[PDB]
DNA sequence: ATCGCTGTTCAATACATGCACAGGATGTATATATCTGACACGTGCCTGGAGACTAGGGAGTAATCCCCTTGGCGGTTAAAACGCGGGGGACAGCGCGTACGTGCGTTTAAGCGGTGCTAGAGCTGTCTACGACCAATTGAGCGGCCTCGGCACCGGGATTCTCCAGGGCGGCCGCGTATAGGGAT
DNA sequence: ATCCCTATACGCGGCCGCCCTGGAGAATCCCGGTGCCGAGGCCGCTCAATTGGTCGTAGACAGCTCTAGCACCGCTTAAACGCACGTACGCGCTGTCCCCCGCGTTTTAACCGCCAAGGGGATTACTCCCTAGTCTCCAGGCACGTGTCAGATATATACATCCTGTGCATGTATTGAACAGCGAT
């Protein structure tokens, strides 16, 4: 099972138990400008955001002066873009700045307000326009879009369309972006996804998962708030998560500055505005809070950089050992990506190398100690963009094996099991179909292709 | 015996209506049974409204107030004009 | 033979909801109807509002006697004879439903209803 | 004011009548026959009212006008 | 003495004093009125005169002088007042109003 | 004279034959009223309370209720066949409807 | 003030003729009082259009014969025409 | 003797009613209406000329008997 | 071999017994079923000829109008085919059963 | 840059319905001709309607009471209104085979014209019992009263249906299997 | 005479399946408890039903006529029957999309209790106007008889219509061409 060691990791490390003053935990963070294609184009700024050093990177006015027509991503032609569709929106109260208070009125408690709710399209289109000019010209309450699905590149042709004037590694997926290569549409993760928001719209902190490097253009005409904070105070959150009682993932919290000041986590305290750009570097554990009326056209990319993979196979592990929900898939990203992808530098050489490794060696075992005594060793042959099928009776991703039979259902769906929960239905397995896409033989060929080029 | 039939006056009125058209014999028992069914229907409702009231006559109070509760709408509209300018014609003689 | 059908849920990604408050128990859609059904079967009291009722009677006999005054047991004789029409109506209109192989019940229904029963 | 026969209360007309499932738009139609129906048995009654010299609508006068119309009704009076 | 008949006075053609010997003796009152017989008379001749014309109109619609019971069949099930006040009546020899459900028409 | 033997008495009945008799003179149905048209209407109406009266009291009874309120009259009225005839274009004030549900509309 | 009359007095005793033991409410007695006044008009008229039709100026036990045979459906038509000659007969008789 | 009334004459009445196909089931329900509507309407006729001490069957009375159950028939009296 | 569509005669049939007045069973038939109909209640009756056209106008009446009950009733029914059961639904609605 | 490969995006091509559109059978609206019997009129008279007076009770008008119909106020409590998520049902569309419509030949019996017999509907005269009418009387039923038990509300537990799981024992499917003996060398 | 070698009867073990079975949870029902108001029995009275006798006519009865209901025949032919064929239509199955239903939450107004005023229903009282009744006079309308003209039946005709086999026209189920992305050289 164990896919990783202390053998690959270029995750640079320190210690949560520092100490830092007002300066150093509320720094300027890392700022650059854009004057042409070529800036962001360049390695320089693709890999400034691939770059360790800065937490995250402002990218002001790179659509200021390009001029993509992301005004048509402004829910006015959105409306005049969609009559109807799902905009899931987490309700949430109108505190002021970062006074989110409790019912006594005079704490502020890592717990946040986070409900889930959605509706028609129109109908948050009316809730935030209405709610906008503050209601036709703190006490409030205020519906929250959120990661309202843009998969679709027919209904909002202009906005995909003209969100290709920009490098690969900021574009949604390509060549310099491994989500192309997972050969899925991962939602919110590797299709951009726009939410609108009111003033004082708040998305718990948090990091985004698997630790990606995010690609955040606030349209506007709203502005943001920010807490952006590096990779290395990570834990350090879940410090405070015993010490206030939140989890760091998939919980709801909105910190504040002493809530981690006794963690010691500077704040990178920034803002963006009406058509700006900025990169979140991987491993940015960030909150933020539109405090104008607004709309964001946000989703995550990870450039084939080596600091990004560490940086993000972190939190998968945290996820196999969590049970946590991860988002991507990484064994079966990092396969399409050592097949088809020039890998040119020995750092990721070998540290893809061990994991996939240890993914051949599992496999191995796995039909080795069942393939007579196993069910019917089938070839299911992996048809082009097959949907990464992931367990739920533990959710593990299932890469090449698997266990899939249709569980009843009047029109026989059809549920996977993986090995781990393979245990809950029997002795090894008894019932459940095995449908491996992959002979050992063609995937040792596809590991044998993978070489590092000497670009 | 001797029968009755209002033949003799529903040909007065064909004639005041339409000079120049006749009618059939089976056309004008239908004729001669309407008169009997309406005559009925009228006399009965009459009864009935001057039995409700504890009175026992029936007068052409009665009368116009069963050609409203039996007639639909403009028939009793111009049905009621007739009747109480017929009456009114009567009492001036 | 071949399969080629295996399935799953689709993946997305959206800002965490939590607390996760929801109300789990629901009647199947249709049980509840057929209780109300049973419950207004065996039952015999007025299905509609008094005052409501009392103002549309007003409302409409201005229309033929003005300064018109009801006697409370006249209204109520109204209303019983209204309800008890409009309870025929719809077993009707429910007989008519069914005759045309489906459950629900549509206006046109009740205008056939009524042009059978010779009510324009 | 007719809008005071209400959704819930031609819905319990329509239980009490047998009905499982109801149209959206059968509270209108209904509303209306409602309206057509008492306003003929209204007439009928103001009729017999006037008759009498009166300026109440009693019992009796919509008892005999609904007696007229072909529906009886019992125990309001003779 | 003059002999007058009381349908003259009034203006009617119907007979007032048949009408009244009717009322009398069909048992509907004690007592009846001076006025009730020749409103009664009126009615009964303005019902008969208006279905007389509606049913000549209809029979001079087909081509014919004599009216027969297919015209005031015709007359009475096309006007809608007419209808009504004999909704629940059969004519003889009278048919039907001619109608076909669209539905059933030719494609 | 001697001691007055009301009419009912005599036809052996519980309902007014003298009143009847009232009612039918004082009606303007006929010019004249024989002396047994009183007595067979009289015990025709009695037949018929006394049919209807007996089923609602089983009905009453059945519901575990001594006195009879409209509903066991409905009950009793809408059962049987012929009683149903007779009273078909009849509504009892407050008696409700008799318990039915299409065959189709029960759950599948 | 002025009195009212109703066949309440003998409803109740034919009542207690069939159930000894069960009672009345007052909204059942106003629809039985209903019930046998309905019934009387329908008997009455049919009966007073039987005379008419026949140019008899009387109505007689045949005439009250008929209508009952006219108006009550089947099986109580033949119970109600039973009882009502028994009646008659021991009227007469007595 | 019920069968008197043929498959001809009941298509001949549907078509006056405007009915355009016809089931091969009507015939018999047909039959079974018109033998129960004519069993109600003689019963009436049968017993208004019973009452005259008669033996034949006026025209008048079935006119009676019609008007009596509900459809008042124009043209005999 | 001219053959006409079917339902295209039947239009034609319904145009011209809607456009007349005469009786359309044979009078000998519904004769004889009218006095095996009296047989039952009285014996030895004499049936005027009148009673027996009166009758027999009555019928005609009464199946004619049922018949557009029933041809409503099926039409609702998305069908052009009048069955038993449209005409029983037609009779139930009528408060006739 | 380019000499190849590749996915998209456009236009061009073929095809079957909508619809003219001929003919041609078939049924229909029509227009003149002819004759029948039903309508429209006249004739006599005779039953019913009108003129005239009486005599009496029903109805109209007024005066008064007091019932009950309206107008209103406040709070409480269920019921209405609004919004949401989801599944169950309405509607469409396609396949099919079955039963009804059409037309033609065979033939059953209804329609029709006379014709005679008689059962009975219908009229007329008699008179007799029975129903109306009236006076006197009393006791049956109606208007109030009081009261006391049946029913109405209440609470609290006892089934009890709904409504999701989870299986357990019957089915078919289907993969595997053993093969071996008629054919071919 | 011997090798063969794959399709066939064999099996067995997975595979679905179709119900059964369990808890959990909203529903509704039933047992015990308390309390109110309406139904039931009593009492006083007054007016309606009974008794008892008389008057007049309505209907029951007998006698008698002439209508029309029934039954026959003998025939014409109009319509009902039966059959063969095919088509279109009723009915089942599948798919989707969406619109009602079950539920929770806010609000709102129905409802109950009580107060308060007065409008009009309900009654009694007095008076006269009008309707029933009676008698007589005579006019209209009913039954019966006559003729003549409107409508039905016939024919020959011209025309409206429906069924089927022609054509173009067109938007689309199906081709090549013109954009390109894309890469090793
Ligand atoms: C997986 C759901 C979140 C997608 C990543 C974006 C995000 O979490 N945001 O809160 C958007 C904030 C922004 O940068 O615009
Ligand atoms: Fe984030
Ligand atoms: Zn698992």
């Amino acid at each position: 099972e164990s896919y990783l060691s202390p053998a690959q990791s270029v995750k640079p490390k320190i210690n949560t138990e520092e100490k830092l003053p007002r300066e150093k935990l509320n720094p300027p963070t890392p700022s650059i400008y854009l004057e042409s294609k070529r800036d962001a184009f360049s390695p320089v700024l693709l890999q400034f955001c691939t770059d360790p050093r800065n937490p995250i990177t402002v990218i002001r006015g790179l659509a200021g002066s390009l001029r993509l027509n992301l005004g048509l991503f402004s829910t006015k032609t959105l409306v005049e873009a969609s009559g109807e569709h799902t905009v899931e929106v987490r309700t949430q109260v109108q505190q002021p700045s970062d006074e989110n208070w409790d019912l006594t009125g005079t704490r502020q408690i890592w717990p946040c307000e986070s409900s889930r709710s959605h509706t028609t399209i129109a109908k948050y289109a009316q809730y935030q326009a209405s709610s906008f000019q503050e209601s036709l010209q703190n006490h409030h309450i205020i519906k929250f879009g959120t990661n309202i699905d843009l998969s679709d590149a027919k209904r909002w042709k202009p906005q995909l369309q003209e969100l290709l004037k920009l490098p690969a590694f900021m574009r949604v997926t390509s060549t310099g972006n491994m989500l192309s290569h997972v050969g899925h549409t991962i939602l919110g993760m590797n299709t951009v996804q726009l939410y609108m928001k009111v003033p004082g719209s708040r998305t718990p902190g948090h990091q985004e998962n698997n630790n990606f490097c995010s690609v955040n253009i606030n349209i506007g005409p709203g502005d943001c708030e920010w807490f952006a904070v590096h990779e290395h105070y990570w834990e350090t959150i879940s410090a405070f998560c015993d010490r206030h009682g939140v989890d760091y993932l998939t919980g709801s919290w909105w910190p504040i500055l002493d809530d981690l000041y006794a963690s010691n986590i500077p704040v990178y305290r920034f803002v963006q505005r009406p058509g700006d750009l900025v990169w979140i570097n991987a491993g940015t554990v960030h909150w933020v809070q539109a405090t104008g009326w607004c709309n964001n056209i946000a989703w995550n990319v990870g450039p084939l950089t080596a600091y990004q993979y560490q940086l993000a196979l972190e939190r998968y592990e945290w996820n196999e050992v969590k049970n946590v929900k991860s988002i991507v898939p990484m064994i079966h990203v990092s396969w399409n990506v050592a097949r088809t992808v020039k890998i040119s530098d020995p750092d990721l050489f070998k540290m893809i190398k061990f994991c996939l490794l240890q993914s051949m060696k599992h496999c191995q075992v796995q039909r080795e100690s069942l393939v007579r005594a196993g069910k019917k060793i089938a070839y299911q042959g992996r048809v082009k963009d097959e949907p990464a099928y992931y367990c739920n009776e533990c959710d593990v991703e299932v890469f090449n094996i698997l266990f899939v039979t249709s569980e009843n259902g009047s029109r026989n769906t059809y549920l996977v099991h993986c090995e781990g929960c393979a245990r809950r239905r029997s002795a090894g397995l008894q019932g459940v179909v095995v449908l491996e896409q992959y002979r050992t033989e063609e995937l040792a060929q596809a590991y044998d292709a993978f070489t590092l080029a000497p670009a | 015996s001797r029968k009755e039939s209002y033949s003799v006056y529903v040909y007065k009125v064909l004639k005041q209506v339409h000079p120049d058209t006749g009618i059939s014999s089976k056309a004008m028992g239908i004729m001669n049974s309407f008169v009997n069914d309406i005559f009925e229907r009228i006399a009965g409702e009459a009864s009935r409204l001057a039995h409700y009231n504890k009175r026992s006559t029936i007068t052409s109070r009665e009368i116009q107030t069963a050609v409203r509760l039996l007639l639909p709408g403009e028939l009793a509209k111009h049905a009621v004009s007739e009747g109480t300018k017929a009456v009114t014609k009567y009492t001036s003689s | 033979a071949p399969r080629k059908q295996l399935a799953t849920k689709a993946a997305r990604c959206s800002a965490p909801a939590t607390g996760g408050v929801k109300k789990p128990h629901r009647y199947r859609p249709g049980t509840v109807a057929l209780r109300e059904i049973r419950r207004y079967q065996k039952s015999t009291e007025l299905l509609i509002r008094k005052l409501p009722f009392q103002r549309l009677v007003r409302e409409i006999a201005q229309d033929f006697k003005t300064d018109l005054r009801f006697q409370s047991s006249a209204v109520m004789a109204l209303q019983e004879a209204s309800e008890a029409y409009l309870v025929g109506l719809f077993e009707d209109t429910n007989l008519a439903a069914i005759h045309a192989k489906r459950v629900t019940i549509m206006p046109k229904d009740i205008q056939l209803a009524r042009r059978i029963r010779g009510e324009r | 004011n007719i809008q005071g026969i209400t959704k819930p209360a031609i819905r319990r007309l329509a239980r009490r009548g047998g009905v499982k499932r109801i149209s959206g738009l059968i509270y209108e139609e209904t509303r209306g026959v409602l309206k057509v129906f008492l306003e003929n048995v209204i007439r009928d009654a103001v009729t017999y009212t006037e008759h009498a010299k009166r300026k109440t609508v009693t019992a009796m006068d919509v008892v005999y006008a609904l007696k007229r119309q072909g529906r009886t009704l019992y125990g309001f009076g003779g | 003495a003059k002999a007058k008949t009381r349908s003259s006075r009034a203006g009617l053609q119907f007979p007032v004093g048949r009408v009244h010997r009717l009322l009398r003796k069909g048992n509907y009152a004690e007592r009846v009125g001076a006025g009730a017989p020749v409103y009664l008379a009126a009615v009964l001749e303005y019902l008969t005169a208006e279905i007389l014309e509606l049913a000549g109109n209809a029979a001079r619609d087909n081509k014919k002088t004599r009216i027969i019971p297919r015209h005031l069949q015709l007359a009475i099930r096309n006007d809608e007042e007419l209808n009504k006040l004999l909704g629940k009546v059969t004519i003889a020899q009278g048919g039907v109003l001619p109608n076909i459900q669209a539905v059933l028409l030719p494609k």
